[PDB]
């Protein structure tokens, strides 16, 4: 039923402003208001700001008042957040949040969330995910795998055969390369027995470039 | 409230003891 | 669906924790902070039981004015229950600051939008919220002072019009100034001051609307008639001195086709009064050399009918106050306490 | 005014024991305080709200007590779907402040890695860069050191590994050790050994090849 779609992930430098978006839908997006809640390097949640769609007016946490800015589109049903003035502390994700549907007060808890959006504050360049195979040789079962290297920035969906294989798959948490660039690598076991039988190929996207990749892994 | 205290101070003018609240009225 | 219920409240205030202010200090603890996006839900087109006078709100609230006024204005000596205890007594900064009572989860608000609607009965234009809103817990006698205002008409509360035990609240449509000063250079004198002629076409309303629950019958004002000088006087509040002033000239029943303008009554500071947090005395200090002064908006009166109008055709109406729940009930009456899932 | 203080910040218990989170504000607020559970790369998803109530489609092992300034949320029947993160805030009004949160891990019976070792195709070398790869898959617990022998030479700072999140099944660890060489240093040698320690294993244990073969 109800849903929350936040924007892209994507990169600022130093102090640039990123303006993350949030459509709503499955409710009339005029009753209930929207949050902004932001989790840095490994810490905790932040709550950061409130804004409300039927009159505009905002509120904010002390540590955020003066930098972050909440604007809306009712015809879209569409909330905005707006970060001005940013530092290597800020390199984070940024979800937006909503109260649960009911028409009686005292019901202001988050059950609705968004997908998250991760925002890579560097004064890097957004780079391609140049993937490589990974083939069987076998371990006692099989196992095989795609080496995405050598990009930035995160995140990078991973699906094995378009969303098919799903058991045995572990991807890893990318590992920020000493290059500058998050390197990262997803792996599979499945039955040696289709090794031949049944095809594997990987389907890599890294939206910061719009350049999705797909290989075939070959038991080499 | 001190209400008889009330009774009888009200008496004094020939009114009627009345508490209004912690406080005494007269009618 | 939903339930009248007695829950406990709690309070929210938008307090500042470094003024040494009572009001401020008191609300530092005992309250939270304030909702900046209060949450109105229109309850569609229901209708339910309002009733002022059976509402613990008022008692809640009663409870929480008291353990403001007796932990943070100091007392020289209270004498009460058959003892009498020594407190040091320092001056302090005294104004009221709004508070709002809160519903804890479990249970909401309902509160009456009917413009004209005096707190019994049905409502019809029922709403929801979680918390009621900037109500400053100002303690006076005969006047009420810094509080709501009916949007259209003048309105007339009474738990019971025919019992002349009960109080009568009359909530003003319009705002009046009573300017109430304590010179430098007696020191116990105060005066205060009011616009005339602005009063006199409120009170002119006030008696009109008066009549029109009383059968076009004759209707008089008449100071009070005895007792305690808190509720012969209009006894309220400033700058932690204690006023008290003669509004005999105030209620004129000649100034109603020429008159005047600058309505000027006595008024004095007292150092012993009777606490109106319970039934005893209370020792007090008085000023030093300040001007102390305060603006205050009239928004009602507490008043009292006779009883020898099963006679005559005039009904007699005299100042009053003292019940001091009563302060809190002409703020509290459009709100009640319901308990939903 | 309002601070949410949530302790511990850390737990760890095994499956079918019985755990307890806490959260003490500052001043009362009216129970407005809801608990939400943030699985390894997830949402936030509110278990609890109204202090005590449980949200309907969580299990009822999980349940919210306490009121005032003092609650508490106990995972009855600990299970390992539940390695996860756990955080309490508050909801009466803004600004609605979350706890500092309480990452919990699941003891359990000592699992041995598997190992497989890739060396790398062609399409790198072509690139100019070498890059091997050691894996460990379904181990407990999270200590295991990975060693590189290039011709039986030990090797570092080539190497970065990185590990998976608590499984929500086995409740295991997947390490990947992956050692960065240039095209040059791939051809002079011929032996790429990984030798991995883990205390499920009796001893150190490689997986290895030669190149060409
Ligand atoms: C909402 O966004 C659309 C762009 O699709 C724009 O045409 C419209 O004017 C916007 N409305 C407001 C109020 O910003
Ligand atoms: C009820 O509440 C307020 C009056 O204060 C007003 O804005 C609203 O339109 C009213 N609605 C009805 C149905 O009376
Ligand atoms: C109070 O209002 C109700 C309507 O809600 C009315 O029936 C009743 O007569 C009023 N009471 C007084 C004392 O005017
Ligand atoms: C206030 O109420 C009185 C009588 O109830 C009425 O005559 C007057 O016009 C109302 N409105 C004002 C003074 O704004
Ligand atoms: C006369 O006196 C009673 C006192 O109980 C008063 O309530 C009432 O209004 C009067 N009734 C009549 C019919 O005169
Ligand atoms: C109103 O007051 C009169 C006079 O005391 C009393 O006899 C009558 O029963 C009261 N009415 C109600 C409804 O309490
Ligand atoms: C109260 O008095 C102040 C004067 O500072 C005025 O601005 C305000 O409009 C008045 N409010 C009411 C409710 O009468
Ligand atoms: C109140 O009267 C005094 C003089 O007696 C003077 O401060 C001023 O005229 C009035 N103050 C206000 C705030 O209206
Ligand atoms: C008293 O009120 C009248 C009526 O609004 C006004 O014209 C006059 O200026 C006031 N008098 C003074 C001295 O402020
Ligand atoms: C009010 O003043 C008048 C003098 O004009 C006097 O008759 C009356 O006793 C005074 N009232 C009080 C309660 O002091
Ligand atoms: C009441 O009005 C009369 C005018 O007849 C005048 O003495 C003065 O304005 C007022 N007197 C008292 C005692 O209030
Ligand atoms: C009423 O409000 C004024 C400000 O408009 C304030 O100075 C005054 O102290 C308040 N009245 C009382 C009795 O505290």
């Amino acid at each position: 039923q109800v849903q929350l779609v936040q924007s892209g992930a994507e990169v600022q430098k130093p102090g640039a402003s990123v303006k993350v978006s949030c459509k709503a839908s499955g409710y009339t997006f005029a009753s209930y208001d929207i949050n902004w809640v932001r989790q840095a390097t490994g810490q905790g949640l932040e709550w950061m700001g409130w804004m409300n769609p039927k009159t505009g007016n905002t509120g904010y946490a002390q540590k955020f008042q003066g930098r972050v800015t909440l604007t809306r589109n009712t015809s879209i049903s569409t909330a905005y957040m707006e970060l001005t003035s940013l530092r290597s502390e800020d390199t984070a994700v940024y979800y937006c949040a909503t109260y649960r549907i009911i028409a009686a007060v005292g019901y202001r808890y988050f059950q609705y969330w968004g997908q998250g959006t991760l925002v890579t504050v560097s004064s890097a360049s957004t780079k391609g995910p140049s993937v490589f195979p990974l083939a069987p040789s076998s371990g006692g079962t099989a196992a095989l795998g795609c080496l995405v290297k050598d990009y930035f920035p995160e995140p990078v969906t991973v699906s094995w055969n378009s969303g098919a294989l799903t058991s045995g798959v572990h991807t890893f948490p990318a590992v920020l390369q000493s290059s500058g660039l998050y390197s990262l690598s997803s792996v599979v076991t499945v039955p040696s027995s289709s090794l031949g039988t049944q095809t594997y190929i990987c389907n890599v996207n890294h939206k910061p470039s719009n350049t999705k990749v797909d290989k075939r892994v070959e038991p080499k | 409230x001190n209400l008889h205290f009330c009774q009888l101070r009200c008496k004094s003018l020939g009114l009627l003891g009345r508490c209004a609240x912690t406080y005494c009225a007269c009618v | 669906v939903w339930k009248d219920a007695d829950t406990t409240l709690f309070c929210a205030s938008d307090a500042k924790a470094h003024e040494t202010e009572v009001h401020n200090v008191w609300a530092t603890h005992a309250c939270v902070p304030t909702d900046p996006n209060p949450q109105e839900i229109h309850l569609e087109n229901v209708t339910e039981n309002f009733n002022m006078w059976k509402n613990n709100m008022v008692e809640q609230m009663q409870e929480d004015v008291i353990s403001l006024w007796d932990q943070s204005l100091q007392p020289c000596v209270k004498l009460t229950g058959g003892s009498v205890i020594k407190q040091a007594c320092p001056k302090i900064s005294f104004d009221p600051i709004p508070i709002h009572y809160c519903t804890p989860a479990g249970y909401v608000i309902l509160k009456c939008n009917d413009k004209n609607f005096n707190g019994t009965g049905p409502c019809k234009n029922v709403s929801s919220v979680q918390c009621t809103h900037g109500i400053k817990p100002v303690v006076s006698t005969q006047l009420l002072l810094n509080g709501s205002l009916a949007e259209e008409e003048i309105i007339i509360r009474s738990e019971n019009l025919t019992n002349n035990a009960k109080t009568i609240i009359v909530h003003l449509n319009k705002s009046v100034e009573i300017n109430c000063t304590r010179p430098s250079n007696d020191i116990r004198k105060a005066y205060c001051e009011i616009n005339g002629t602005k009063w006199n076409k409120v009170l002119k309303q006030v008696t009109e609307k008066l009549k029109e629950h009383f059968n076009n019958k004759t209707i008089i004002f008449q100071p009070p008639s005895g007792g305690d000088l808190e509720i012969t006087m209009h006894s309220f509040n400033c700058r932690g001195e204690f006023f008290y002033c003669n509004t005999t000239q105030l209620f004129n029943n000649t100034c109603i086709k020429g008159c005047n303008g600058t309505i000027t009554l006595p008024c004095k500071i007292k150092q012993i009064i009777n606490m109106w947090q319970g039934t005893g005395q209370a020792m007090y200090a008085p000023p030093i050399d300040g001007k102390i002064n305060c603006v205050s908006n009239i928004t009602g009166i507490l008043l009292t009918r006779d009883g020898g109008a099963n006679n005559t055709s005039n009904e007699t109406f005299r100042p009053g106050g003292g019940n001091i729940k009563d302060n809190w009930r002409s703020e509290l009456y459009k709100y009640k306490v319901v308990q939903i899932e | 005014d309002i601070q949410l203080t949530q302790s511990p910040s850390s737990l760890s218990a095994s499956v079918g024991d019985s755990v307890t989170i806490t959260c003490r504000a500052s001043q009362g607020f009216g129970n407005y305080l809801a608990w939400y559970q943030q699985r390894p790369g997830k949402v936030p998803e509110v278990l609890i709200y109204a202090a005590t109530t449980l949200q309907s489609g969580v299990p009822s092992r999980f349940s919210g007590s306490g009121s005032g300034t003092d609650f508490t949320l106990t995972i009855s029947s600990l299970q390992p779907e539940d390695v996860a993160t756990y955080y309490c805030q508050k909801y009466n009004s803004a600004p609605f402040t979350f706890g500092q949160g309480t990452r919990l891990e699941i003891k359990r019976t000592v699992a041995a890695p598997s190992v497989f070792i890739f060396p790398p195709s062609d399409e790198q070398l072509k690139s100019g860069t070498a890059s091997v790869v050691c894996l460990l898959n379904n181990f407990y617990p999270r200590e295991a050191k990975v060693q590189w022998k290039v011709d039986n030479a030990l090797q570092s700072g080539n190497s970065q590994e990185s590990v998976t999140e608590q499984d929500s099944k086995d409740s295991t660890y997947s390490l990947s050790s992956t050692l960065t060489l240039s095209k040059a240093d791939y051809e002079k040698h011929k032996v790429y050994a990984c030798e991995v320690t883990h205390q499920g294993l009796s001893s150190p244990v490689t997986k290895s090849f030669n190149r060409g073969e």
